[PDB]
């Protein structure tokens, strides 16, 4: 369950278990130096069997690693106050108006902020001008009828923007 | 004509009007009644609002 | 950004420690006695709270 | 050069509705308050005498408040 | 009272001989003058009820409902534009005249002399509303909704007529005092059971009760806003008023025969509060909420306490205002997005920010806000049912908890947490929307100041 | 003033203070400051308004009612006889409600005056409260809501018939 | 005593003015937190007095007015009292929440 | 100080105006558990000495 | 103390039990033992509205304590000698109640075990 | 509650905390350099670098994104994307 | 070194120990690739009908409307009265109802007999 | 503006036609489409789901709807109204589940057991009753001002 591929490249599964075990040991162990000791011991235990050239032995050790990890996990990992499920988890979400709005203001306030609205108009020119031919032709020409990916190609043709830029660029500052 | 002639004017209109269910009138009537009954010695609110002399029971 | 160079917060915490060190004895002294205080305890029945908190 | 462009949904329709609402309840709220003020400071409520015998009053002149 | 009847007749051709862009001003202005005329009514004093005519009379229980009807009319005519404003002027005049004729039958219904006249005006209350919701239901099963509507109400309401002719031909005339002042305790035969069950069953259909409830929610989810608010408020609380009137008779046998109606009422109140906690299609939540509150009303009617009657009529008026408001909230979100679903349209904490306080107060009044009329009515209902039975409080409090829960979930589902970032068309809050909001919730709290009007005949 | 004879109000017992302090006495200084601030303009404005009351004369009366014959004197139909009897009985019911209201606030005032002394100086007012509520529970209580006058008459008949047979078979 | 009841009722009624003051303004107070802080400080310094009068005297009282739905054999009004708990519990909560008003001035600066 | 002047002198005037006249023309109204009288004191209203308590001893 | 351990582990027989405390009748070993001084003026005890469960012995110390607390109130640290007198009088009464318990304990134990060893 | 940031300053801070690490030399540590190719560290030490800078900057990056950093320039770019570093 | 984490109707099995992600079939990887293709095509046409500046209104989700009409209108068809439906209908429609019925008659008969004798708390029992 | 064919008439028979229609209409795999089956419980031919959707679907996948966990392409969940975050946290349990219920029931049972043990066998300082001076505090009780002067006195020890 991933954007790019369908499988997830077994080395990466080992690396995921590495990061989660190291994070849960952060949560397990205060004082940071006995933590450094335990992390280096775990890192050495991983390096005991790094160059095994098999695969069935590797995934057997992976199964036993998952058993020992799920036994020796911790209930509340130290997840950061930006992480999902953490302390913030969009704490200051309150001022996240997506900027398709602000064109429905009254023209008195639009006279109050002239520079930003004229520059918004020239971004709107930039949005409309490159929208039809280059964007639709790159989306309909280079992919196959099965699109087979989630990544989009750059507009390496001559000039203007790679497609789908509007909602990706014009999203808020994530801290109002 | 939704508020400025209906709402506050109707609220001041219904905010005072005569005592619905004769309320203060019943207060003053109860005051006179209890004062009369205590001043004439009898205990207030004897039972049998219908007169027990005004009865003809079916005899056994 | 560890910054407590702040007049509002030092005023509030200052005034609440003033209200947290005098007002307990002051309020507990000037009440009408609405019940019977016991005042007669054996050994390790008055000392027991301090003993348990120290251990 | 340091302040950021603040973002709001909309303000003007909200302020217009609330201004019209407060002013149009204000327009015939204050004269009614002043009218009932002049009533209970000038004309008074009533007094509390008794029925004279040999006299029948109205079905008004029984009620305490004068506007009632 | 005919001084209140005949200008409503005079307002009927007003829309006809009004020109273009003048129907709105004439109708709204003159119906608000009728609202002043309606507030003039309360002359009623103390012991008896006042008589207006050789024909009819006003009870103290009829007057707040007449005030509610003639106050809900201008709010509603103000409400039901802009979804038919793109259509024709002749059809618009047809719609306005149909609403005014509907109001006129409603006033004849609430101010009835006799129960035969109440029956005539009862099915006259029925019929034009179905024409309204069938012609502008704006959803594909409005046909089946109206068909269910008229078949259930006319099928339940059929033996009421024959029972009333029987009360006519064995007890003289049917006017409420000589229908009163003469009654006798009719013993435990079967004819008393069947006649009682016929009249009470007709009004059971009209509330609705639980076993015949699906009459109601289709007729709310597949109706326009005018017919829906009139439908819920005026029709269901009219059925409650009708039962409150007719229940003076047949008191010695209703103790023997009134248990399973209480049973289906309470247990269906529980199950209906359970069903409107999980559902999407937000419009249905108000309908099942109304089923819950009118089941509570029915429990309060079949227990026969003055506390119960005052609490029941307060709950009637309060939930009528509440459901008409919440219908208008659903129509506001429907004008924003043409969805009718619940989980799709979200956000709106930023967007239209002061509408959030109105959604708050609506969920507060369905939440039994603690000085609101809704809580006072439900409080007297709970007190009276615990006096009737020392064991009934489990179902009442479970109704209270789940009622709070689905009203709160109805709040925080569509207007809490995150914009869906694909709506990207909606306009800010109109003047008309919060105008209708201020027309809803100001008289509710101003009755919450002085509720001396809105209690029963034994105030 | 008002009717202080149908409203029992016992006299007060205020002791005299005697400091024994040199703080001195913040409550006396404080209440004199409060009087010299607030009490004078309230008195002057009240005197202005009372002269404006003194300029004009309004009155209102007690709408007293006559006496109806009875309902037991009415025959089986007698509709205008019944109408008078029923409305007079309903007004008796309402004024009896206000009797219970007055005795309930009497009990409230007795509980609030005596304070911690519960049964002292309130046992007899509690006793007459129980007396009048015994009368009320026996008479108006257990009949329902769709009464006019007739059901109270039926319960009255049934109660005195039961009491008649009870004392005759117990005597 | 007019003072004791009147000062308890003004310690009540001081806690209403910012509500109407924002509802009737439309051009909102920039120093609204300073406004709320000084009126809560005023509420505390007015609630100091009847507590001192209480523990100096006693004199434990009830006030009651504006009876609505005096319908049946019972009756009820807006009715509250000062005995000992409701008497001296008020200034503690007011002083605490005044300090919380200071901490909420500071803590919610950049929002 | 003018803030305090308006804000706790206008409602004080209004509440002291209301809490004499209307609140005492309603008779059954605001009422008080009396301050306690003591057996070795004097009455400020009427005035008579109360007998104190008798001999204390064996403390 | 060991009273509870003995009462719940050994016998509850010779240890008397609360809320059924007066077991033997009076003047069995009193002779002429009752004073119960109590000149605390029952009527004036009503007149001074003490708290309930305080209209009791040692009440006059509380009367004087409230008297000096009232008549010199803003002297915040004034009344302590009468306060200690009242505490000492309740100490006397508490010792007297413990004397009641232990007197019933000694009587019940000694006489019941004597008569039930040789009767 | 307003920490200022700048691109060159945060670039120097990330370069500084890279230079603090042991097994790469402080002499040859480029702004634009590979990780697996030239610096002589494996995948495991690279994700340890990731973990330490997550712990310092107070927001994690996921393993679905940890496949594809490979160079400090994209690290500074991605953390600047999270922080939105302009005035 | 564990009781191997039993799954249940609440015990959500986490994606670490499946253990079906050990003996992966090549056709299961092909199914994962087909799943990626489905999500790819759907998000592709979402970004087609989503980023259009010429477009004004809502996204018009067919699947959510599909779910809503399945949940509301597609109930009564299809249906056949089977044994399980009829039994569960009698269990949830009649059972607790007759339960509350008998307990209300029982408590009511207790109250009726106790006031038929007269030994109630009706010393004052005003608000009925 | 919607097609009736985009609803779901009838159940899964037949296995060519309805399975082909479900895989083309729900945008799903053929065999991962799981009918319930048709057991007279309504349900049409709607797919069976693994039913978790909350602490599965890890938030760094970065799908479309940041709180509803959608992707705009799914059939839907049938009980999706019962399975949003802020409704039912379908998290993996940190230990087990029967372990949870048996330990919690054993602890609460032991606490109620020792509550009964306390309630039958209390503690006290060993002290006689309170010496209320006036006929065990009589006439400050319910009354009877001259009805029953009850003989009860205290005797010094």
């Amino acid at each position: 369950f991933l954007p790019s591929a369908a499988y997830l490249t077994h080395q990466q599964k080992v690396l995921q278990l590495y990061k989660r075990a190291l994070r849960h040991l952060e949560s397990r162990c205060v004082h940071r130096d006995k933590y450094r000791y335990f992390a280096c011991l775990l890192r050495a235990r991983f390096d005991e069997h790094k160059n095994e050239k098999d695969m069935v032995k590797a995934t057997q050790l992976l199964r036993e690693a998952e058993k020992e990890f799920w036994h020796g996990q911790h209930p509340q990992p130290y997840i950061f106050p930006e992480s999902p499920g953490g302390t913030s988890y969009e704490r200051y979400e309150c001022y996240k108006v997506p900027e398709w709005c602000l064109d429905d203001w009254h023209p008195s306030e639009k006279a109050m902020y002239p520079d930003y609205f004229a520059k918004r108009e020239q971004w709107k020119k930039l949005r409309r001008e490159s929208w039809e031919r280059e964007v639709k032709q790159l989306q309909e020409e280079t992919p196959v009828g099965g699109p087979r990916t989630e990544a989009l190609p750059p507009a390496r043709k001559q000039g203007d923007l790679p497609p789908l830029w509007w909602h990706i660029v014009t999203r808020p500052r994530e801290r109002p | 004509f939704g508020f400025s002639i209906v709402l506050v004017l109707g609220s001041t209109f219904v905010a005072y009007l005569p005592d619905y269910r004769m309320q203060e009138w019943a207060r003053r009537e109860a005051e006179r009644l209890v004062k009369y009954r205590e001043a004439h010695g009898l205990p207030l609110m004897e039972s049998n609002c219908f007169d027990p002399s005004k009865i003809q029971l079916p005899e056994d | 950004n560890i910054n407590e160079n702040n007049p509002f917060l030092i005023n509030s915490i200052k005034r609440l420690l003033i209200g947290s060190l005098f007002a307990g004895f002051i309020i507990s002294n000037n009440i009408p006695p609405m019940t019977i205080p016991q005042m007669t305890m054996p050994h390790y029945l008055k000392m027991t709270a301090l003993t348990v908190t120290i251990l | 050069g340091k302040r950021l462009f603040i973002i709001k949904p909309s303000g003007f329709y909200d302020k217009r509705f609330l201004k019209l609402l407060r002013f149009y309840i204000l327009l015939t709220g204050i004269p009614v308050v002043i009218g009932i003020t002049l009533i209970n400071v000038f004309i008074g409520e009533a007094e509390l005498a008794e029925i004279p015998e040999g006299y029948v009053p109205e079905h008004w002149e029984y009620f305490k408040h004068p506007i009632s | 009272m005919l001084k209140y009847i005949i200008p409503t007749m005079m307002l009927m051709p007003l829309t006809w001989l009004s020109k273009n862009s003048m129907i709105w001003i004439n109708t709204t202005l003159h119906s608000l003058l009728i609202s002043l005329t309606s507030l003039l009514l309360l002359n009623q004093f103390g012991d008896n009820s006042l008589n207006f005519s050789l024909t009819f009379f006003s009870d103290s229980l009829s007057t707040p409902l007449l005030i509610l009807t003639m106050w809900l009319l201008p709010l509603m005519l103000m409400a039901s534009q802009h979804h038919l404003s793109k259509e024709n002027l002749a059809r618009k005049k047809l719609f306005i005249s149909m609403l005014i004729l509907l109001q006129l039958f409603l006033i004849m219904t609430f101010t009835a002399t006799e129960l035969i006249f109440f029956y005539i005006m009862f099915e006259a209350t029925l019929v034009p509303t179905l024409i309204i919701i069938t012609r502008w239901g704006n959803q594909t099963e409005r046909l089946n909704a109206g068909l269910y509507f008229l078949f259930y109400t006319l099928a339940g309401s059929l033996p009421l007529l024959v029972a009333l002719i029987y009360i006519q031909n064995t007890m003289g005339s049917l006017n409420f005092l000589i229908l009163q002042y003469w009654v006798q305790p009719m013993p435990n035969s079967w004819s008393n059971t069947f006649m009682w069950l016929a009249c009470m069953m007709a009004f059971m259909v009209k509330m609705p009760l639980y076993g015949l409830h699906l009459w109601l929610p289709k007729a709310h989810v597949e109706a326009p806003i005018a017919g829906s608010m009139v439908l819920a408020a005026i029709l269901l609380k009219l059925g409650g008023y009708g039962m409150m009137r007719i229940t003076l008779l047949l008191n010695p046998i209703t103790d023997f025969m009134a248990y399973p109606f209480i049973m289906l009422s309470l247990w269906g109140m529980i199950m209906t509060s359970s069903i409107c906690l999980r559902q999407t299609d937000l419009k249905s939540l108000i309908a099942y909420s109304s089923v819950s509150h009118m089941a509570l009303v029915i429990v309060a009617i079949l227990i026969q306490t003055p506390w119960s009657y005052m609490g029941a009529t307060a709950l009637m008026i309060a939930h009528g205002l509440t459901s008409s408001m919440l219908f208008c909230l659903a129509n506001s979100n429907y004008e924003r997005v043409h969805s009718r679903t619940m989980i799709l349209a979200r956000g709106l904490q930023t967007l239209l920010p002061l509408m959030a306080a109105w959604w708050l107060l609506a969920s507060l009044t369905n939440l039994a806000l603690p000085p609101s009329i809704n809580l006072i009515g439900e409080l007297f209902v709970v007190m009276s049912t615990f006096s009737w039975s020392n064991i009934t409080i489990i179902l009442m409090g479970l109704n209270m908890v789940i009622t709070a829960l689905y009203s709160l979930y109805m709040l925080i589902t569509t207007q809490r947490g995150k914009h869906t970032h694909h709506i990207n068309n909606i306009l800010p809050s109109f003047t008309r929307e919060n105008a209708l909001m201020s027309l809803h919730m100001l008289p509710l709290l101003l009755l919450s100041l002085n509720p001396k009007i809105i209690l029963g005949p034994l105030y | 003033s008002w009717d202080k004879d149908v409203y029992p109000e016992p006299p007060r017992r205020t002791p005299a203070p005697s400091p024994q302090t040199s703080l001195p006495n913040p409550i006396t200084y404080l209440t004199k400051a409060f009087d010299l601030l607030v009490d004078r303009p309230v008195t002057l404005v009240r005197e202005f308004i009372e002269r404006q009351h003194a300029k004009n004369k309004y009155y209102y009366y007690h709408r007293e009612f006559r006496r109806v014959p009875d309902i037991t004197e009415c025959h089986e139909k007698d509709v205008l006889c019944m109408f008078e009897a029923e409305m007079q009985w309903k007004r008796d019911y309402k004024v009896d409600q206000e009797i219970v209201n007055i005795i309930q606030e009497r009990l409230k005032a007795c509980q609030q005056r005596e304070g911690e002394s519960h049964r002292q100086n309130c046992a007899k007012e509690l006793q007459q409260f129980t007396q009048v509520v015994k009368a009320y529970q026996d008479r108006y209580h257990d009949l329902g809501a769709h009464y006019s006058a007739r059901k109270c008459l039926a319960k009255q008949k049934q109660r005195m018939l039961a009491e008649r047979k009870a004392t005759k078979e117990a005597a | 005593m007019n003072l004791f009841s009147s000062l308890t009722l003004v310690t009540l009624i001081l806690l209403t003015m910012p509500i109407a003051a924002i509802n009737f303004n439309t051009h909102k107070f920039t120093n609204y937190p300073l406004y709320v802080k000084t009126t809560i400080s005023c509420a505390f310094i007015t609630s100091m007095i009847p507590t001192m009068m209480f523990i100096h005297t006693g004199q434990e009282m009830i006030i009651s007015n504006w009876h609505w739905l005096t319908i049946q054999t019972l009756k009820l009004s807006l009715s509250f009292k000062m005995d000992f708990f409701s008497m001296m519990f008020v200034p503690v909560a007011l002083f605490v929440t005044w300090s919380i008003m200071e901490f909420s001035m500071w803590y919610m600066h950049s929002d | 100080s003018i803030f305090a002047f308006t804000h706790v002198l206008i409602p004080v005037w209004i509440i002291h105006y209301y809490l004499k006249y209307h609140v005492t023309t309603k008779p059954y109204t605001i009422v008080e558990k009396k301050p306690r009288i003591f057996p070795g004191d004097t009455i400020l209203e009427t005035g008579e000495v109360i007998p104190p308590m008798k001999e204390f001893p064996d403390q | 103390g060991a009273h509870l351990a003995r009462r719940y582990l050994g016998d509850a027989s010779v240890e008397p039990e609360p809320l059924r405390m007066p077991t033997f009748p009076p003047d069995y070993g009193f002779p002429e033992r009752k004073e119960r001084e109590m000149v605390a003026t029952q009527q004036e005890m009503n007149d001074a509205q003490l708290v309930l469960q305080q209209r009791d012995y040692c009440a006059h110390y509380l009367i004087r304590f409230l008297k000096c607390k009232r008549d010199s109130f803003p002297n915040f640290l004034a009344c302590k000698h009468e306060q200690h007198d009242w505490d000492y009088c309740e100490h006397l009464d508490y010792v007297k109640r413990m004397k009641e318990f232990e007197r019933e304990r000694r009587l019940l134990q000694r006489k019941k075990r004597r008569e039930q060893r040789e009767a | 509650d307003a920490p200022p940031l700048t691109l060159e300053g945060i670039k120097d801070r990330v370069l500084y905390v890279l230079k603090l690490y042991d097994k790469i030399d402080p002499e040859k540590l480029s702004v634009n350099s590979h990780f697996m190719k030239d610096l002589g560290l494996d995948s495991l030490d690279q994700v340890e670098i990731i973990m330490a800078m997550e712990d310092e900057f107070g927001f994690e990056i996921p393993d679905i994104d940890a496949e594809k950093l490979m160079c400090p320039q994209e690290i500074v770019d991605y953390i600047a994307d999270k922080k939105d570093v302009y005035e | 070194s564990f009781p191997k984490y039993e799954p249940s109707r609440l015990a959500s099995l986490p994606t670490t120990l499946d253990p079906a992600e050990y003996d992966i079939s090549s056709e299961t990887r092909k199914a994962q690739a087909e799943r990626l293709a489905i999500r790819s095509r759907l998000k592709r046409e979402y970004q087609l009908q989503y980023n259009d500046p010429s477009r004004r209104g809502v996204v018009e989700d067919p699947a959510l409307i599909r779910w809503t009409c399945a949940r509301s209108a597609n109930v009564y068809p299809n249906f056949r009265p089977n044994t399980k439906t009829s039994l569960l209908g009698a269990l949830f429609g009649i059972g607790p109802l007759i339960f509350w019925y008998y307990v209300f008659k029982t408590d009511r008969d207790r109250k009726e007999k106790l006031i038929q004798e007269g030994k109630l708390d009706r010393t004052f029992n005003i608000s009925y | 503006s919607h097609i009736t064919k985009d609803m779901l008439p009838g159940p899964y028979p037949k296995t060519p036609e309805e399975r082909a229609a479900a895989a083309k209409k729900y945008n799903m795999r053929v065999e991962d489409y799981e009918p319930y089956p048709d057991d007279g419980m309504g349900y049409g031919d709607y797919p069976k789901l693994p039913d978790r959707s909350q602490q599965e679907r890890d938030p760094w996948y970065d799908w479309d709807h940041p709180d509803l966990r959608l992707n705009w392409g799914e059939p839907m969940h049938w009980d999706l109204d019962m399975y949003i975050r802020n409704r039912v946290d379908t998290s993996p349990t940190p230990v087990n589940w029967n372990l949870m219920c048996k330990h919690l029931f054993g602890f609460v049972a032991f606490m109620l057991f020792m509550f009964w043990v306390g309630e039958t066998y209390p503690t006290y300082q060993p002290v006689g009753p309170k010496q209320y001076p006036y006929n065990n505090l009589y006439l400050e009780r319910g009354g009877d001002p001259n009805k029953e002067p009850e003989p009860v006195v205290h005797y010094e020890i």
